[PDB]
RNA sequence: CGAGUAGGAGGGCCGCUGCGGUGAGCCUUGAAGCCUAGGGCGCGGGCCCGGGUGGAGCCGCCGCAGGUGCAGAUCUUGGUGGUAGUAGCAAAUAUUCAAACGAGAACUUUGAAGGCCGAAGUGGAGAAGGGUUCCAUGUGAACAGCAGUUGAACAUGGGUC
RNA sequence: AGACUAAUCGAACCAUCUAGUAGCUGGUUCCCUCCGAAGUUUCCCUCAGGAUAGCUGGCGCUCUCGCCCACGCAGUUUUAU
RNA sequence: ACCCGACCCGUCUUGAAACACGGACCAAGGAGUCUAACACGUGCGCGAGUCGGGGGCUCGCACGAAAGCCGCCGUGGCGCAAUGAAGGUGAAGGCCGGCGCGCUCGCCGGCCGAGGUGGGAUCCCGAGGCCUCUCCAGUCCGCCGAGGGGCACCACCGGCCC
RNA sequence: CGCGACCUCAGAUCAGACGUGGCGACCCGCUGAAUUUAAGCAUAUUAGUCAGCGGAGGAAAAGAAACUAACCAGGAUUCCCUCAGUAACGGCGAGUGAACAGGGAAGAGCCCAGCGCCGAAUCCCCGCCCCGCGGGGCGCGGGACAUGUGGCGUACGGAAGACCCGCUCCCCGGCGCCGCUCGUGGGGGGCCCAAGUCCUUCUGAUCGAGGCCCAGCCCGUGGACGGUGUGAGGCCGGUAGCGGCCCCCGGCGCGCGCCCGGGUCUUCCCGGAGUCGGGUUGCUUGGGAAUGCAGCCCAAAGCGGGUGGUAAACUCCAUCUAAGGCUAAAUACCGGCACGAGACCGAUAGUCAACAAGUACCGUAAGGGAAAGUUGAAAAGAACUUUGAAGAGAGAGUUCAAGAGGGCGUGAAACCGUUAAGAGGUAAACGGGUGGGGUCCGCGCAGUCCGCCCGGAGGAUUCAACCCGGCGGCGGGUCCGGCCGUGUCGGCGGCCCGGCGGAUCUUUCCCGCCCCCGGGGUCGGCGGGGGACCGUCCCCCGGACCGGCGACCGGCCGCCGCCGGGC
RNA sequence: CGACUCUUAGCGGUGGAUCACUCGGCUCGUGCGUCGAUGAAGAACGCAGCUAGCUGCGAGAAUUAAUGUGAAUUGCAGGACACAUUGAUCAUCGACACUUCGAACGCACUUGCGGCCCCGGGUUCCUCCCGGGGCUACGCCUGUCUGAGCGUCGCUU
């Protein structure tokens, strides 16, 4: 139960902020969760998702046990792609179908300097 | 317009009201800054009292409310001034000060000084530094509480007679009369003629 | 609507032309232009008697009335029908008014809530407020009042030392101060009876706070229980009483229809 | 015992919309609406039931609150008809034959004849105002009150020393 | 010529005051059950309107008849005058 | 299909099928509201009282713009008291005796203390008889002539204040 | 002639500063109508309002009495409740309409001219240095301001000066940090509970059901939103005097700048002018024999002046100190910068504007000012085959669906198209009455009753009684076995180891005081405590009723369900 | 017979009602409460790889530097794909710039016309030489400088 008085508990507030974010804010609402083998190790419950993250699709059409790699994260339609996940066109052309990452059990993570420090940051406050 | 019996109204509605109307929706909101504004002052201070200009004690102006008292506004200079103490040092100690107010009535000029001991006798004062004059001790872990409720010396306290019992005696029950107003009341409406008619009795000769 | 109902500005044409005498607005081109202008009947027209910020919308009511209220609704959640007509789970209850002891009042988790409301038989309640927390019906999940869920039982205590962090949120419950009464809670709606747990400081404090006919109310003005209508008032055993059935008359059951 | 305009009261498990209460109500196994030679109920307001459509929320009962119930106002705004394939496309003399491109020619282009404006011009150039209308190429759903293979239309690209 | 003054003239146009005023025209949205009239008096710058009575409705209240004579009342007769 | 009945609705109007007016046709929108004030009526709370309506106290807890409390916050409002232009004055009689010419006449002492008459729901006292031999006896139910203290209220008399 | 001084003056692209303009909701100063109402209409009312004009701020304005009062007297302003629809006004008509009290919010009070004292002890600028950074200031030399009078002490509550008495050492901003800050100082950034568990619907699932007597896991986190639909646990956030990161500001302490205050007595000092008032004339107000403002004229005084509500004298008294100045609060805000909430509106509603809205477009212009939200879960927005040149179609495909195909959700009614049925001379339509046909519906088509009881036929079960076993329950009197109920009372029990109150009392009881001749004195009066009294309600033995919704055993017949016996 | 007219009903079409949804309004309340000669509000034009409107910016023009965030922007191409090099995108905003008109400020407002001072070039000072930059409104405040007066005086030929 909200107990700020600085915070909405507006339907329509909450939809403007969805749809207008900035692009910094809009990271953070496509989170996608870890597998929960891969959480017993860095004790976090989800991450914010990058361009080469090795994704199990959960929930869709496409179900259950296809890790394949992503290629696009489209702020814009708060939709990823992920290798695997085809569909053709009518004109003979392959396409990518997007699936909204709270759709998504990430395996494999991208390794580098900054992913590592959130994670230390997300672990620590955790506690 | 006027119809079967009632009342002539003649209410104010011709000028246009409606662009001149403040309406009280803000009623709940102030109060809730008033509170956290004399909170606001109450953890500002110090150990001195929230209300705490002390006030003195007046009688009510009228003939229809002089038979009740009031916490006035500043204590008498002469007032303040048998209490001994010069004006400016007086606020600082937090007394109210008024330089308007007379005082014809040593019945009301002592009982303000009565009050002005007693607040004296009440003071626990703090110093800058402790050279020890006219400053406390180690008191009471600042006399208990900081801080008053509505006037130091609760100001209203309206004092009352007993009279409780008496014989009737003789000569009160047998002289006093209804009749010694009017007797009196028509005394004083003929003060003036009563005067001059036998003032002209005497200039006559 | 104060203002703009017609910012608009409009004069009529009147008589030599066939079309009526509402406003219309002044101009051309932009074809809005002939329209009509200001009034009810017209697209863009103002309201019937535009609503006024001032209306009466806060209403007063005496100080002992309400108090009457709150003798009168503490009154019908002492009496196990009444309160189960209301709709409340009693059914495997602890005897009515159920003063639980005043170490509840300083519990720090809630599944010291949840072990308490499933060992003293208040839990088939708030299973049924998990049933019932269904969606609104109308308009108003538009404006911001979208979940309809049915009430619960309330804990009426005094002293807060803890139990308003953990029974606070469970489903559809009240969680209520003892000399902080209200009828909005304690009668929701206007059906009386809420079943209701009283802390052993708090079913003391009633005894103080309002007082019997006998003494006063030792911690109010001056209100004494309200004095009664009738006193003993059995109908029934009133009815078959030896002094009535000696005075009565006689009873008449015979029919006597319509004679051909 | 029953009539009823103007009118006043009463009852409504009549309807609409919103709010606390309740229905361990209702539903992607199909809610609202809407339609219905389908079955009924009520004196009536109106409702319940089946079938068909659609595809995500809705209704009962007790209370509370209305900007709450249409045939009318030369009603406002929206929409369609009968009139109707009707009036009408009639100011200033006018077209014709052939040929090319083209799905497609009474009008576009060329060529010949027959013509009129007739130098106060239906000609040659500007001031005002219009602002890309000028030129070229391309298409033929609009628009040009018939048509168009044309244009002062649309589309692209040029030009005003 | 009472003409013309941006298709506006015996006082332009535009916006506000303005939702100006009207005893005067037009409209006034669901059913059922009960009761159901007036156009007359008097006065009013009253005569196309109101005021007042009259007429109508509603809500009550105070009582009586349920058992050789009742109480009360009347658009009626009778007997007197 | 047919027999018989059958003029087109609103409106003003002495009267409308009217040679009176509005109405081509459908959908949606659309017209006694709200604030103040007074009056009667009604429900509820209290009662010679009533009222927090303006303030303050609660911790600052989503619903809390709520609710709860005060009372040496009852200032005040309205009511308890009227009348007069105003100075102003401002609502108890009845019973048994006494004093003067006991008179067109006022005073002195006790004893209850809001008068009286006609009407007047209800209540009480009820003579009186009523129920299988008879006496002999108290409860008893119901009827009850007449009588009694009489509510609300109306009609009338007396009194009291200005 | 010539110079020098000062005053009136002008000149400058002089050195350096300043004003202009905007928004205008709230505030302030002037100006100012009319419709309306009076059933007509002038005064009145509308209203000192809309419009016009000027100024400013986060508030403004107002403000420390030329006041109210009329008695036991108050004591700056502003605001709220009351005074009050009241005194007053007014063709005394319609109407208009205050204030002092009283209770609240808030409370903060001061300076200058004059009077003289101090030798102008004061000030600005420049020059040169001082100082620490973020930038602005304190110590030295010259040039002005300035006697037509800067500064210090001074303000009507009195003040000053000189005695003498009493005691007295203060206050001030920077600076560097140790420390705290009423939800726990302000700002922003990144972060923190728990299922995708089995089975299953569906295009998709966030549904529907379930997880060991400990109720499957987290709850200080069940507010809300997103994600192929309805989510405490899938994601963001929500919960908390939760956690850390940066930036800023307000609460203790090394150096500057400054410092005689209090009482009594003696002496002298002590004030605002074409202003107050008076005349008149306009306007305004409730203000009336003139409330205030304003013009014109007349024009002041000192024991004076203004006021004290009916003009005018003669007074007595009350009360204030005008014509100089400043000052936070509570109060106001339909503009602006963020923000949460709504018994609101849901596209003909709501702002005019949910949309490329003050826009398209009209008027030369002042100005006027519309319409227009909806594919799907996702574009998977129909490749290819095939008539026509193409528009337009038939096949095909994608989709759960093209009965969603680019204003693409549901798609009503008017009106129109075709198919089916029926009818046709008194325009159509309608009410009553049956009839014919059609339509589905219901029955199962003459083949429809349901269950009860008994006397008959055929297989199986186990009673009832009647007792014993054992549970539970209802029903009664003694008050029985206790409590408690309801009351007349006794102890006055808690009285000071009691709760509430009491205009009951008590100088035989204190204290702060007033009195009578340093004290006692009871001669009276003021106030806080104390404790007898009541009047109710918290105790203890006893009786007086009652076992009444106040619950338990005892025992009683009679119900009762399970065991075991018995047709 | 058909044709036609009418009544229904199925199916198609016209039209956009109803219903449902809502990045929107109004209303209340809170905390702040700030505009411009250092050149505002407003107006004009300009600026994107493909760009007309809306928005955004101002010849540095769909913003740059820094701070924060740490990897995309997106209709299509292209590029640094790096990020123990200095880091893609957005958000914040404390550095730098801000073209033309506007109180608008050289004079006018016709892009017209000037006047000084300084540097670059070019007849190597100029003469109305071309480019580049500064200054140049009014009112007024104190200070300074110049000088007018048979204003009033002195000293004086
Ligand atoms: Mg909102
Ligand atoms: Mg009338
Ligand atoms: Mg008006
Ligand atoms: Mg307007
Ligand atoms: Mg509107
Ligand atoms: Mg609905
Ligand atoms: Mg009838
Ligand atoms: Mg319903
Ligand atoms: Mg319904
Ligand atoms: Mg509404
Ligand atoms: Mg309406
Ligand atoms: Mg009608
Ligand atoms: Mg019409
Ligand atoms: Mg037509
Ligand atoms: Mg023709
Ligand atoms: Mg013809
Ligand atoms: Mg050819
Ligand atoms: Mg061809
Ligand atoms: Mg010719
Ligand atoms: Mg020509
Ligand atoms: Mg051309
Ligand atoms: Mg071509
Ligand atoms: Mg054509
Ligand atoms: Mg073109
Ligand atoms: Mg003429
Ligand atoms: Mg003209
Ligand atoms: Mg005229
Ligand atoms: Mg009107
Ligand atoms: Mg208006
Ligand atoms: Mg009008
Ligand atoms: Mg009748
Ligand atoms: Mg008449
Ligand atoms: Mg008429
Ligand atoms: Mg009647
Ligand atoms: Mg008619
Ligand atoms: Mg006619
Ligand atoms: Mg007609
Ligand atoms: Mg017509
Ligand atoms: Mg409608
Ligand atoms: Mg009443
Ligand atoms: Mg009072
Ligand atoms: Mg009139
Ligand atoms: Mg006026
Ligand atoms: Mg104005
Ligand atoms: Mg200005
Ligand atoms: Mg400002
Ligand atoms: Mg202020
Ligand atoms: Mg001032
Ligand atoms: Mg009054
Ligand atoms: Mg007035
Ligand atoms: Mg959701
Ligand atoms: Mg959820
Ligand atoms: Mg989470
Ligand atoms: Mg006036
Ligand atoms: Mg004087
Ligand atoms: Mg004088
Ligand atoms: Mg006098
Ligand atoms: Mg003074
Ligand atoms: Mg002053
Ligand atoms: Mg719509
Ligand atoms: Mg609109
Ligand atoms: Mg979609
Ligand atoms: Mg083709
Ligand atoms: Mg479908
Ligand atoms: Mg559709
Ligand atoms: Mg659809
Ligand atoms: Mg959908
Ligand atoms: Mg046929
Ligand atoms: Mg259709
Ligand atoms: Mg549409
Ligand atoms: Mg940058
Ligand atoms: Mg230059």
């Amino acid at each position: 139960m909200k107990f700020n008085p600085f915070v909405t508990s507006d339907r329509s507030k909450n939809r403007k902020r969805h749809f207008n974010a900035p692009s910094h804010i809009r990271r953070k609402i496509m989170s996608s969760p870890l597998s929960k083998e891969l959480r017993q190790k860095y004790n976090v419950r989800s991450m914010p998702i990058r361009k080469d993250d090795e994704v199990q699709v959960v929930r869709g059409h496409y179900k259950g046990q296809q890790i394949g790699k992503v290629v696009q994260v489209y702020r814009k339609k708060y939709v990823i792609y992920i290798e695997r996940v085809q569909r053709e066109k009518a004109n003979g052309t392959t396409v990518h179908v997007g699936i909204h990452p709270s759709k998504v059990v990430i395996t494999r993570l991208k390794l580098d300097k900054d992913r590592k420090k959130i994670l230390e940051r997300k672990a620590k406050s955790r506690q | 317009a006027p119809s079967r019996n009632g009342m002539v109204l003649k209410p104010h509605f011709h000028k246009d009201w409606q662009r001149r109307v403040a309406t009280w929706f803000n009623q709940p909101a102030r109060k809730i800054r008033r509170r956290k504004a004399r909170q606001a002052k109450a953890r500002r201070i110090a150990p001195r009292p929230a209300s705490g200009p002390i006030r003195p004690i007046v009688r009510c102006p009228t003939v229809r409310y002089h038979t009740k008292v009031r916490a006035g506004r500043g204590f008498s200079l002469e007032e303040l001034r048998v209490a001994g103490i010069h004006k400016k040092v007086a606020r600082t100690i937090g007394i109210s000060v008024d330089p308007r107010r007379r005082n014809k009535s040593t019945e009301s000029l002592q009982a303000n000084v009565q009050r002005l001991k007693e607040y004296r006798s009440k003071l626990i004062l703090f110093p800058r530094k402790p050279s020890a004059p006219k400053k406390g001790d180690s008191s009471a872990e600042e006399l208990k509480l900081a801080t008053q409720l509505t006037g130091p010396v609760m100001p209203v306290r309206n004092v009352y007679k007993k009279e409780k019992a008496r014989v009737i005696t003789e000569e009160e029950k047998n002289f006093k009369a209804f009749a010694s107003l009017r007797m009196a009341r028509a005394n004083a409406r003929l003060f003036g003629i009563r005067a001059k008619r036998a003032k002209e009795a005497a200039e006559q000769d | 609507s104060e203002l703009a109902g017609h910012q608009t500005s409009a004069e009529s044409w009147g008589t030599g032309r066939a079309v009526a005498r509402i406003p219309r607005v002044r101009g051309g081109g932009t074809h809005r232009s002939g329209q009509g202008a200001f009034g009810n009947m017209c697209r863009g027209g103002r309201m019937f008697a535009p609503t006024k910020t001032w209306r009466r919308w806060h209403r007063r009511v005496n100080t002992t009335q309400k108090r009457y209220a709150i003798c009168s609704a503490l009154a019908a959640s002492a009496l196990p029908a009444l309160v189960m007509s209301k709709g409340h789970r009693i059914e495997e209850v602890p005897e009515l008014p159920l003063v639980v002891e005043d170490k509840v009042e300083g519990y720090k988790k809630t599944k010291e809530a949840v072990l308490l409301l499933k060992k003293l038989k208040a839990w088939n309640d708030i299973k049924k407020v998990y049933a019932s927390q269904r969606m609104r019906a109308g308009k108003g999940k538009m404006r911001n009042r979208r979940r309809i869920q049915r009430r619960g039982p309330c804990i009426i205590y005094n002293e807060d030392n803890g139990i308003i962090k953990a029974f606070r949120n469970i489903p559809g419950i009240t969680l209520l101060n003892v000399s902080k009464l209200n009828i909005l809670k304690l009668a929701p709606g206007g059906h009386v009876g809420r079943f209701c747990i009283w802390t052993e400081s708090a079913f003391r404090k009633l005894d103080e706070l309002y007082g019997t006919w006998r003494k006063a109310a030792s911690l109010k003005s001056n209100y004494n229980l309200p004095m009664h209508k009738m006193i003993n008032t059995d109908l029934s055993r009133i009815l078959k009483s030896p002094e009535i059935q000696r005075a009565l008359r006689a009873p008449r059951k015979k029919i006597h229809r319509r004679v051909l």
